[PDB]
């Protein structure tokens, strides 16, 4: 049958779904306190940046 | 810029695409309106720029409010995004570039402080009728742009007279001015000045600034005082 | 203590749904509510079969092939004249208004197929439905005594559920601009006091 | 502009329905166009002089509470300055009499000629306030007491408390900050008591540091006693 | 101004019908909101209308020239219990005190905000407004044809039809057919075009400067930046 | 002494109806009472009726259901041919100039019907009354020599009072403007010397 509202429906869940983790999650870390993800940042944050060239092919394509 | 109007604009057009080729919903989407997606393009194209033909519109409710939005947003970022933008990218300057060596033409290069005054005694006696015929064309090189009366003069002669901004103590103002192949250059003194000294050391580095460029060429200036001269007769060339 | 871009850019999109809760609320409001419950004004009446007869009036229905035909078939007329119970008149009977509002002068258009007769034998496939079962059954048809007088449609053009979506949808839409809201000035105002325990 | 309108429109103030409007030939420059754009019921700017009488009507001078004549603090000549603004006291009182003028002088001589003017009136509030003398007699005072230049200017100015907890030299501070100056007349109950009586039942009883005092018994007029003795009694008024 | 935008929604309501039609006491709820509304309305405009220091210049403000022309005619509408669609469109120039309504509400804190609020409460005004009229004009006809060339349009076609008219668009998909109308296109064509070369582009224009060297620096991590100071110029 | 602004904002609206006033007196002279006086050209005759016939020739109406419905049905035409008492011709009757303009070729455009039969019957109960009264009592109808050399009205397009209205509410427009700007002059001018009798 016609189907097409889960698409929209799916990315709808994603954007205000995946909105409110990150609202809650920045609440309850600040809750908990009133009573290695360290070089993760750095496997793929870096390739990210600009200024790697890596990086740059990378943007160029996507 | 030109980015962020092709992205808006196919955009949008994507937009009044998917609901034009779906219908009004409380209409059951009976009214739909089966445009191609460029017929779309084309759409927006004749909408933006106010020509509004006619020929393709859009025929549903939802379609027409969001015709009603976007003339709203493109008279928006048409008014407020680039018309600030364009205007960094229409300045230009009306005294530049270079002299088109002309062959036959001799020309003249003439430097120092230039002023309606100065300039249209010069000019009067070297483009006399009674000169006849001389393939001689004036060039003025002065780093002060010239003053509406100045404009007007340079503009009572076309083929005859040309003004360039710039100084003869830069070498590729010199080179602008096609010094090198210029027949001679005339340099002319501020007859009025604060002090008569001063000026003069100015044309004698002048004099000094176009023989370090090209020496072989004539040069015939004026000299406010008598005991200044003797400095161009200690420049070398 | 400042609201930080992630925080101020979360406030911009929080206001813009509930701005936009109210608007497509506003819009649907007499966009779509309009058309709707001026077709719920017509009643449910138990009306009985008068007549169901021909004319002879061929209409001009439009079939096609698929990849944009744009063939034009022709299709009998049928009158379905039938006795109401509440108003107790002689009036037609109609699939729906999209029905009625095309051609009026009859009951049934039938879905436009290449050949006439092809077109001809659905004509009198739902004629002989109504041919047999005449007086029998009253059947549940709605009728309204404001607009059209002498018109009966057989289905609504809208359902129950028409009242729902377009009063849901906005709301939600402006619950949860209320929600990204709150919550960004509860966490905030969490991430201000509680920072400030030592 | 900028100090005058923090004191003036500083949130302590609490509920003052005056509304401060600036007349000067001058157009404000940007920072001005922000700074009067940052008060908008509260401050308005009017292009004119109040040389001219219509401008003086346009500004309403005559319905006006106060004027306040604010001078250059930096000039090519002092003098000159100080008799722009006794100038400026000439024409409003001239326009409306019964006004008060508020007036900034840079030198103390030039504060006599306010006097000769007719109209000006010391006891009906109009006041002369010398840049120069009080400057110099803030840091003269000074070198007798080191540190009082800062209690005096603390005592008038509107200034922000502060709640500080830590043992800091601020918390400490901010307990003097908060104290005002007050003009009052005292109750009936301190006639022919002496100063130092009624300086001690102030501020036991209530906590009030009374300074000075109104003196005037058919003489010249009410001088300020600052601290007089037990020699001089408390008048009724 | 809120209950004037309850008017307005509630002429929107009403611009889905015809001419006029026979009421009692209730057909959509129609004059029954209607009627309080106009009553607090009414009252609005009694008790301001003693506030007048000036009892003529009171009388010829446009503030209740809108709640003047609606008053009476609901007065009449429910004296004879039938509605009218008239000049309740008039309503709508009341949203002009947008602006001084949400200041109250300390909504805006700014000058320029307070500017382009005024001028896109004076533009939406102006064109609902100008809307209703020629609503009114093409609902009926040119009354020497004897109201025969009547165009049904609704309200919102409209106001589609003048904001394509006034950013000079033109379909022609939907146009005045009345000669009436189009004499109120050519009188609302040049109004337009006035208040667009008169009233805005020296107030667009001051929402229009800004200042190219502002700002901060972004602390590119690596980039060790250096801030140079002091005498600045080609030269140095 | 001066105009203030309660005075002088109704010297301009005073003049904002004296100015309007002229301009819709201005606009129907020749948007209104053209059209009027041409209709008033023809004059009343006294005319019998020479023969009422049919053609055979349909002629497609358009009915409604009241809600927006475009259904077209189709109705006879009668031609009633009469004999005028002044151009003395053969010529046709006419309902009105809209009977007339949409179909010359009829007399007697019936409001048209659902039924072909209510459109069929609407005409010849018409039809009876002219085929009953022929040549006896011979009626008021109206004529024009200049533009229609044989067409015959039954009525005008419009009344008598046609002629006042374009030419009264201009007018009462006008002098009530005048009255705003004569009562503001002379309102002040008591307001401003009856003042000085101290
Ligand atoms: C269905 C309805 C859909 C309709 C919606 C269509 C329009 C939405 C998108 C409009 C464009 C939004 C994007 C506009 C935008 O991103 O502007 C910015 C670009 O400048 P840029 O980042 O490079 O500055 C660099 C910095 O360094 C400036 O100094
Ligand atoms: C805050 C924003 C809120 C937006 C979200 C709310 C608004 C969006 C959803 C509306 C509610 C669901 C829609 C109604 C769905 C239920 C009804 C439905 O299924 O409609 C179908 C048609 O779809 C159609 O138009 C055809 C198009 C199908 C969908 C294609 C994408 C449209 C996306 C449009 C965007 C079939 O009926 P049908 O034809 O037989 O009747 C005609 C027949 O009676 C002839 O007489
Ligand atoms: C919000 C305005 C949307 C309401 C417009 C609306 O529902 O009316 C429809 C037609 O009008 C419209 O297409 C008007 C569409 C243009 C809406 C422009 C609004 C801009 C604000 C009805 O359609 P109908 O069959 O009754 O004729
Ligand atoms: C039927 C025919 C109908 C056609 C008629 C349609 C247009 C008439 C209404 C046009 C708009 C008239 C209203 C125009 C108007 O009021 O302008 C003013 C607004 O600025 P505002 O008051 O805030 O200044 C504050 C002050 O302090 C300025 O410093
Ligand atoms: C300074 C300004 C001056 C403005 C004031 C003066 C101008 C305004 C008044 C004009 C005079 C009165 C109008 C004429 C009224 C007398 C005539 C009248 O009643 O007209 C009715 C129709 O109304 C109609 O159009 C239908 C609309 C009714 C009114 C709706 C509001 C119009 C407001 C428009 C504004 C019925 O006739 P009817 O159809 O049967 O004929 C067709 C039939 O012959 C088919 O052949
Ligand atoms: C004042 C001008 C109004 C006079 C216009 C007029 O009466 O002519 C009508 C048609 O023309 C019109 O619609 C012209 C309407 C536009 C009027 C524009 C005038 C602007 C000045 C006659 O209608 P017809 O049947 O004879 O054709
Ligand atoms: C813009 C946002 C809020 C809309 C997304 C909300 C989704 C989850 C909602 C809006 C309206 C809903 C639809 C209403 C109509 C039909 C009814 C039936 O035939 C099956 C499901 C279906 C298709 C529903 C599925 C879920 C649905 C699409
Ligand atoms: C990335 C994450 C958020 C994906 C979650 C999206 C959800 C909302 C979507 C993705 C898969 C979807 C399902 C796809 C097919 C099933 C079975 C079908 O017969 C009816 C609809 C139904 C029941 C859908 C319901 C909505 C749905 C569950
Ligand atoms: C059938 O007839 C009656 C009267 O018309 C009607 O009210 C009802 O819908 C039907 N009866 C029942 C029991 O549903
Ligand atoms: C059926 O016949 C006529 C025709 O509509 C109607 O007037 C009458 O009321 C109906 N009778 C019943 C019992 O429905
Ligand atoms: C009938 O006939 C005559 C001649 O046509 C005409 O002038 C008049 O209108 C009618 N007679 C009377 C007395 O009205
Ligand atoms: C009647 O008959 C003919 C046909 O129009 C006409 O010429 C003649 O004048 C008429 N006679 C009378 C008496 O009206």
């Amino acid at each position: 049958q016609r189907m097409w509202w889960a698409f929209l429906a799916s990315s709808m869940v994603t954007f205000f779904g995946g909105l409110f983790i990150i609202l809650l999650w920045r609440t309850l870390k600040y809750l908990w306190t009133v009573c290695w993800m360290t070089s993760v940042k750095d496997w793929a944050g870096v390739m990210i940046s600009a200024q790697t060239l890596t990086g740059r092919v990378l943007v160029v394509l996507v | 810029l030109l980015s962020i109007f092709i992205s808006t604009w196919l955009t949008a057009a994507g937009f009044i695409h998917l609901v034009e080729n779906s219908g009004d919903p409380w209409e059951n989407f009976q009214n739909n309106q089966a445009l191609t997606y460029w017929e779309c393009v084309y759409l927006l194209m004749v909408t933006m720029s106010t020509v509004g033909y006619g020929d393709v519109y859009a025929k549903t409710t939802l379609g027409r409010l969001f015709m009603v939005f976007f003339i709203l947003g493109g008279l928006a970022m048409f008014a407020s995004y680039v018309p600030e933008i364009i205007e960094l990218i229409g300045n230009r300057k009306k005294y530049g570039g270079s002299y088109s060596a002309v062959s036959g033409r001799k020309h003249i290069v003439v430097c120092g402080h230039i002023t309606l005054e100065s300039v249209s005694n010069f000019l009067k006696d070297f483009l006399h009728k009674d000169r006849d015929d001389v393939n001689v064309e004036i060039v003025f090189l002065h780093n002060i742009s010239p003053n509406l009366e100045l404009e007007a003069l340079f503009k009572r002669h076309f083929t005859q007279v040309e003004f360039y901004q710039g100084s003869v103590l830069n070498p590729h103002d010199l080179a602008r001015v096609k010094i090198e192949s210029a027949d001679a250059c005339l340099i002319l003194a501020n007859k009025y000045c604060a002090d008569p000294d001063a000026e003069d050391a100015s044309n004698i580095m002048r004099v000094i600034s176009i023989k370090n460029y090209h020496p072989k060429i004539r040069i015939i200036t004026q000299m406010l005082q008598y005991h200044n001269k003797a400095h161009l007769l200690n420049i070398p060339s | 203590y400042e609201y930080t871009e992630a925080e101020d850019k979360s406030i911009r999109l929080g206001l813009f749904l509930i701005i936009s809760g109210v608007v497509s609320l506003f819009i649907f409001g007499f966009c779509w509510l309009s058309p709707a419950l001026q077709d719920l004004q017509a009643t449910e009446a138990n009306c009985t079969v008068l007549s169901v007869q021909q004319i002879g009036e061929v209409f001009e229905c439009t079939f096609t092939c698929g990849a944009d035909c744009r063939g034009t078939s022709q299709y009998p007329c049928v009158q379905v004249y039938v006795n109401n119970s509440e108003s107790n008149s002689r009036a037609l009977l109609h699939s729906d208004e999209h029905q009625l509002l095309t051609n009026p002068k009859c009951s049934y258009i039938p879905p436009c197929k290449r050949e006439n007769q092809k077109n001809l034998e659905s004509v009198m496939n739902w004629q002989q439905y109504w041919k047999d079962e005449i007086g029998s059954q009253p059947f549940t048809c709605y009728f309204n005594q404001h607009q059209r007088p002498d018109d009966v449609l057989l289905h609504r053009t809208h359902d129950e559920i028409v009242l729902l979506h377009c009063f849901l949808w906005p709301l939600v839409t402006f619950v949860v601009g209320v929600l990204i809201v709150v919550l960004t000035i509860c966490a905030k105002s969490l991430a201000v006091k509680a920072e400030a325990m030592k | 502009v900028s100090n005058f309108l923090k004191d003036f429109l500083h949130k302590d103030r609490d509920d003052v329905n005056v509304e401060i409007v600036f007349l000067h030939n001058i157009s404000p420059n940007l920072e001005l166009e922000a700074l009067f754009k940052r008060h908008f019921t509260q401050v308005e700017f009017y292009q004119g002089s109040v040389l001219n009488p219509h401008d003086l009507a346009r500004v309403k001078i005559e319905s006006a509470d106060a004027c306040l004549i604010l001078a250059n603090k930096y000039c090519a000549d002092p003098d000159a300055e100080d008799a722009s603004n006794i100038m400026r006291v000439i024409s409003i009182k001239n326009y409306h009499p019964k006004i008060r003028i508020i007036t900034q002088m840079l030198q103390y001589h030039n504060k006599a000629h306010l006097l000769n003017i007719p109209s000006w009136n010391w006891k009906e509030g109009d006041d002369a306030i010398c840049l120069a003398e009080l400057k110099l007699g803030f840091i003269a005072q000074s070198c007798l007491a080191q540190g009082l230049s800062t209690m005096l200017a603390n005592l008038f100015s509107m200034r922000s408390f502060i709640k500080i907890e830590e043992d800091t030299w601020q918390k400490y501070y901010l307990e003097g900050v908060s104290n005002e100056m007050y003009t009052e007349y005292l109750s009936s109950a301190f006639v022919g008591l002496s100063f130092p009586t009624v300086c001690e039942l102030c501020f036991v009883k209530l906590k009030l540091l009374m300074i000075a005092i109104e003196y005037k018994s058919a003489n010249r007029e009410s001088r300020i006693l600052i601290n007089p003795g037990n020699h001089l009694k408390i008048q009724e008024g | 101004f809120a209950l004037s935008i309850g008017a307005l929604v509630i002429y929107f309501i009403d611009s889905s019908n015809p001419i006029e039609s026979c009421q009692n006491f209730y057909k959509d709820f129609t004059l029954q909101i209607d009627m309080a509304f106009n009553v607090f309305f009414l009252l609005y405009f009694g008790l301001r209308f003693i506030a007048a220091n000036d009892k003529l210049w009171f009388w010829l403000e446009v503030n209740s020239v809108v709640d003047f022309f609606t008053v009476p005619p609901v007065f009449v509408s429910v004296y004879l219990n039938r509605s009218w669609l008239g000049l309740r469109f008039l309503r709508a120039l009341r949203l002009i005190q947008f602006s001084e309504i949400l200041q109250f509400l300390n909504i805006l804190k700014t000058s320029n905000s307070i500017k382009l609020v005024n001028l896109l409460s004076i533009f939406i005004s102006t064109w609902l407004t100008a809307a209703g009229f020629i609503h009114l004009v093409e609902n009926s006809g040119d009354p020497w044809e004897n109201f025969q060339n009547n165009q049904a349009l609704t309200y919102w076609e409209c106001v589609y039809l003048l904001m394509v008219t006034m950013s000079t668009v033109g379909y022609g998909d939907v146009y005045a057919k009345t000669t009436l109308g189009r004499l109120f296109m050519v009188f609302f064509i040049l109004g337009g075009l006035a208040m667009f070369a008169s009233y805005v582009p020296e107030i667009i224009e001051l929402i229009g400067n800004r200042k190219k060297y502002g700002g901060s620096y972004s602390a590119v991590s690596g980039r060790k930046h250096i801030v140079v100071c002091g005498h600045i110029t080609l030269e140095s």
